């Protein structure tokens, strides 16, 4: 296949992403939920994890590690700590709304992966650490829990299998960087919500000092799809090592905001133009793409016409796939305004522990703060390259790299428009 | 019959300020025993 | 012997497994700078200035933290690890206060000496600094928290040695503060050695304060006498007067701490 | 926006604050969510559990909940003064956040932000005299094809103009509750122009499961 996109309802794995029918029990399993799931316990962890590693599913968190890699590092014998799956539901990323979606409408779903991903790695237990401001999604995923535990679909011998298995919901309280996997391990732990250095990983040190897999919502709801309709079937979307289906978040300058499950390599330009109903005032009134939440770089609208919206070719277009979140700016938007009220956000989301996120977004704010009324002069543009080179990689987890990235996305595709802004600030006020 | 026109998610017009904790009060004897790290705490 | 090969700089040394990157460096006469590291404290990892390359490997480790894989070649000199440690401290130099003549830590001081031997020599910071307010721990600990770098070797000091868990960081991002957040008074039997352990002058002693400078004093190493620990005690002396009273460090008394009264 | 703390006659270590019964067995069943060893994990949802109860967190609600738990009462000031939830100050009954991130912004949150301004006359931090309202301006709260939008308490009010926006503040004023929901014709976050996808019925329970299975 060479064309990719133009996905069926067949092949969604969230039916009922609009809320059009019933989340509860009775209209999860009459659209396919925890079906046959006592056999897919019993067929073992090794037999899970295959389907998984077949399906060449990648995680949905952001960075598409791939997931049956990532949770055979728990595939192995206790050393008499127990388990755990913990379920990442923060969703804190500016364009990403995805996750809510399935949490609020598709919950058995969430419960059903759940049971499957923590059978597949041997886990006691699944922490749902879900954002806090979600809060009515909170009480709509607990009274799908109930209804799950009611129905013997977890807890003790859950679905008939033997393997006993809870299933919590941890909420948050307000913290973006508590999404981060060791922050949100730190969380739970009653704690400030800073992130653990690597190594130890989750599946060593995770939470409590558990072994832990910290799984994103996504990663975890399409798992009993995969392990019914087999890995083949999941890996027969999207591209090789870019498999399966998608959901995206089209917000911004498009004529329908939207949330929509699609095939893995599908064109950008074909998800705006048939499921957001195009960018406001044409295509020709695109200026840039945030292409998968805030903290991938934008590319510009040259970038945006061929470009497919999988990991590899936004790679190849250096920015990443991210989310898959897409935000839409036209030719109407101050784009320096748009990323220095994002560098904004990531430094009110910041947590503070270590030196180059806590100093280096702050003054990288201060200084897009002056290119905003362009009261600076264009050394500073490669100054300010310089600080998100220093800043990225340096720091303890991605959300240095994330500040760091559009501003060099920014700078990249717009430093003449950046350094025009500058010279008439500085011919009108001198 | 089937329909696709009405929005089924209603429920949560009807949460207070307690929903979430009342259901994790009901779901605390759903529950298997907790395990133990051998003391109280780590100040212990 | 389970000993495992690690390189640095090219040169061969046999490591015990769970040695990190700063150890094995330190077995061939190497420091790494640091400055949450304290081979006596629980390991921080959040200030990022031992980040050094390990090469064939596309990203500096931390160090402090990190253990020494079989066969890496720990490079402590390379240019990405002098790119690294001169970023790390631009970013430590931003909001600094520039009280160096007017603090007490001056002379003595790990972030000046370490950013003249592994920062650059100019700013490029541009804007306007923050400034902290000033928390009141006690008699003992002057406190200028603007000079804190939150390398948060407070926080284990006050957990894990003296006990106390009574000093954390509030707030969130550049606005994150050491403290104990009410005016609450820090007075344990070992307090005064956070003045020793702050590398920076956020945490001075306060009857020291003002008075004497570190290269004018005379250290003449001596034992305490206020108990029968015997604690071993540098008492530097400044004209023949005596000035102030810093521990010696000796692994089987009083590992580098004295305790208030000996202070 | 402090980050310490000072004693103030509302606000001290002898302020009155105490769970409620009912209170106490939801920590109870807090507590018995995490293992034993641990209970220290549930400072968040005891601490949040605070604030429902009193609206915001006095230092009293900080060492009864350090009590309760057997943590250092330095290890919730840390948790509390962390997380953005946590109100440290009291604030309205009706605690406006309008998210004016990037997604929202560009579809002119700064629109309702001066709309619930000017209907209420204060600015963004300010809390009406009434006590009604507290208007805050908050980060993404991930409702980004509903841009854009607010949240007041717990409820996320959507697909927002200036009008929609006053009609919620008034309806607020008169005591009753709006629906948390799109202020569009949409539901919650479909094309408002008809659905592009998920228009034919779900396919049930056995569709295309695999043999062996
Ligand atoms: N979904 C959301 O709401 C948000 C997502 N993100 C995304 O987060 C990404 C960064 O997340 P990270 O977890 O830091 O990225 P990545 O470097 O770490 O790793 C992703 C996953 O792979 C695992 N992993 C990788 N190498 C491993 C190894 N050697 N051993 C064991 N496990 C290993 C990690 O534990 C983690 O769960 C960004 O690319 C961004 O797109 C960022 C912000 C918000
Ligand atoms: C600052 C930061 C915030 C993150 N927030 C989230 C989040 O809110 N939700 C999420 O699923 N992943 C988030 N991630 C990605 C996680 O670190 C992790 O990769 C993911 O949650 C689980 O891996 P998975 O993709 O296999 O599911 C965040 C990463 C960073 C650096
Ligand atoms: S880079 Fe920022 S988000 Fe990460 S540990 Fe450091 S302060 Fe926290
Ligand atoms: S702490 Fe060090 S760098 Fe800072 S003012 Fe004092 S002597 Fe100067
Ligand atoms: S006061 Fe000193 S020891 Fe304490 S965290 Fe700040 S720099 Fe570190
Ligand atoms: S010394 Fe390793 S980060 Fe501070
Ligand atoms: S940007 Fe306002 S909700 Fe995400
Ligand atoms: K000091």
């Amino acid at each position: 296949k060479t064309s990719f996109g133009s996905l069926k309802d067949e092949d969604r794995i969230f039916t009922n992403l609009y809320g059009r029918h019933d989340w509860r029990l009775k209209g999860a399993q009459s659209r396919g939920d925890w079906y046959k799931t006592k056999e897919i316990l019993l067929k073992g962890p090794d037999w899970i994890l295959g389907e998984v590693k077949t399906s060449g599913l990648r995680g949905r968190g952001g960075a598409g590690f791939p997931t049956g890699l990532k949770w055979s590092f728990m595939n192995k014998p206790s050393d008499g700590r127990p388990k755990y799956l913990v379920v990442n539901a923060d969703e804190g990323e500016p364009g990403t709304c995805k996750d809510r979606e399935i949490i609020r409408h598709d919950p058995h779903k969430l419960v059903e992966g759940c049971l499957v991903g923590g059978r597949a790695m041997g886990a006691r237990a699944a922490y749902i650490y879900i954002r806090g401001e979600f809060y009515n999604e909170a009480s709509n995923l607990q009274v799908a829990i109930r209804e799950a535990y009611e129905a013997g679909l977890i807890g003790k011998n859950a679905c008939g299998s033997g393997y006993d298995f809870d299933v919590f919901v941890v909420r948050g309280a307000g913290a973006y960087i508590c999404g981060e996997e060791t922050a949100l391990i730190e969380s739970i732990e009653g704690k400030q919500g800073k992130p653990r250095l690597k190594p130890p990983f989750p599946a060593d040190v995770g939470v409590f000092g558990c072994p832990t897999t910290v799984a994103n919502v996504e990663t975890v709801a399409v798992s009993p799809t995969i392990c019914r309709r087999g890995g083949a079937w999941f890996a027969s979307f999207g591209r090789e090592r870019n498999s399966g289906t998608k959901l995206f978040n089209i917000s911004g300058h498009v004529n329908n905001p939207c949330t929509v499950e699609e095939e893995m390599s599908v064109p950008l330009k074909e998800l705006i133009e048939k499921h957001a109903g195009g960018v406001t005032g044409g295509w020709d009134n695109l200026l840039a793409v945030i292409p998968g939440g805030s903290s991938t770089p934008l590319i510009p609208k040259s970038v945006c016409e061929t470009v497919l919206m999988d990991f590899d070719a936004l790679i190849q277009a250096q920015t990443g796939l991210g989310t898959a979140a897409v935000i839409v700016m036209d030719r109407s938007t101050d784009i320096v305004k748009a990323i220095a009220r994002l560098i904004e956000f990531y430094k009110h989301e910041s947590c503070g522990q270590c030196t180059p996120c806590r100093e280096g977004v702050d003054w990288m704010n201060k200084v897009m703060a002056r290119f905003v009324r362009g009261d600076a002069r264009p050394a500073e543009i490669d100054s300010l390259w310089e600080i998100s080179k220093q800043i990225e990689g340096h720091t303890i987890c991605a959300l240095g790299d994330g500040a760091a990235w559009p501003v060099q996305g920014l700078i990249r595709h717009f430093r003449p428009e950046l350094e025009e802004r500058m010279q008439r600030f500085a011919q009108q006020h001198q | 019959p089937f329909d696709n026109t009405t929005y089924k998610n209603l429920q949560h017009h009807d949460y207070s300020t307690y929903t979430f904790l009342d259901l994790n009060l009901d779901l605390s004897k759903f529950r298997m025993p907790q395990p133990s790290s051998g003391r109280e705490s780590p100040r212990h | 012997s389970n000993l495992i090969e690690v390189f640095v700089d090219g040169q061969s040394v046999m490591v015990e497994p769970g040695t990190t990157v700063l150890q094995a460096c330190e077995k061939v006469g190497m420091q790494i700078p640091r400055f949450c590291y304290h081979e006596r404290l629980s390991v921080a990892g959040n200030c990022r200035m031992c980040l050094v390359e390990i090469e064939k490997a596309p990203k500096v480790v931390a160090a402090c933290a990190m253990p020494v894989m079989k066969g890496w070649n720990i490079l402590t000199n390379s240019e990405k690890t002098k790119k690294a440690r001169e970023g790390v401290m631009e970013f430590l130099l931003a909001n600094h206060p520039l009280d160096c003549p007017i603090c007490d830590q001056g002379g003595e001081c790990d972030l000046q000496d370490q950013s003249m031997m592994f920062g650059s020599d100019r700013s490029r910071f541009l804007e306007g600094k923050r400034a902290v307010e000033d928390k009141n721990i006690g008699p003992l600990v002057k406190t200028i928290m603007t000079r804190c770098i939150q390398c948060t070797r407070c926080i284990r000091f006050a957990s894990e040695i003296a006990g106390v868990d009574d000093l954390g960081t509030t707030g969130r991002g550049n606005d994150m503060q050491v403290g104990t957040y009410i005016e609450k008074m820090f007075m344990s039997e070992l307090s005064g050695n956070i003045i020793d352990i702050c590398p920076v002058g956020a945490l001075t002693s306060k009857p020291y304060a003002f008075t004497a400078r570190p290269w004018e004093t005379r250290k003449t190493e001596s034992i305490d006498v206020m108990d029968a620990v015997g604690s071993n005690i540098v008492v530097s002396t400044r004209t023949g007067e005596v000035m102030r009273i810093l521990p010696r460090m000796h692994e089987d008394i009083n590992e580098e701490w004295i305790s208030d009264k000996t202070r | 926006a402090l980050f310490v703390h000072r004693d103030t006659p509302k606000n001290n270590p002898e302020t009155p604050f105490d769970f409620t019964p009912e209170n106490y067995k939801r920590i109870e069943a807090i507590v018995k969510n995490y293992p034993e060893g641990h209970k220290a994990a549930a400072v968040l949802p005891v601490l949040d559990l605070a604030q429902r109860q009193n609206g915001w967190l006095p230092i009293s609600a900080m060492n009864k909940v350090a009590e309760i738990l057997q943590v250092p009462p330095m290890r919730v000031y840390e948790v509390a003064t962390f997380y953005t939830m946590y109100n440290r100050k009291p604030v309205g009954k009706y605690h406006i956040q309008v998210c004016t991130t990037t997604p929202c912004m560009l579809r002119n949150s700064d629109s309702i932000l001066e709309a619930i301004q000017k209907k209420l006359g204060i600015k963004v931090g300010e809390t009406t005299p009434d006590k009604l309202f507290t208007l805050i301006e908050v980060e993404c709260l991930g409702a980004c094809v509903n841009a854009p939008m607010v949240q007041i308490n717990d409820n996320y009010y959507e697909d927002l103009t200036p009008k929609d926006i006053e009609e919620i503040i008034d309806e607020l004023k008169a005591g009753k509750i709006p629906k948390p929901g799109p202020r569009s014709g949409r539901f919650s976050c479909e094309p408002a122009g008809g659905l592009t996808s998920l228009t034919e019925p779900p396919k049930g329970p056995g569709f295309g499961v695999q043999a062996g299975l």
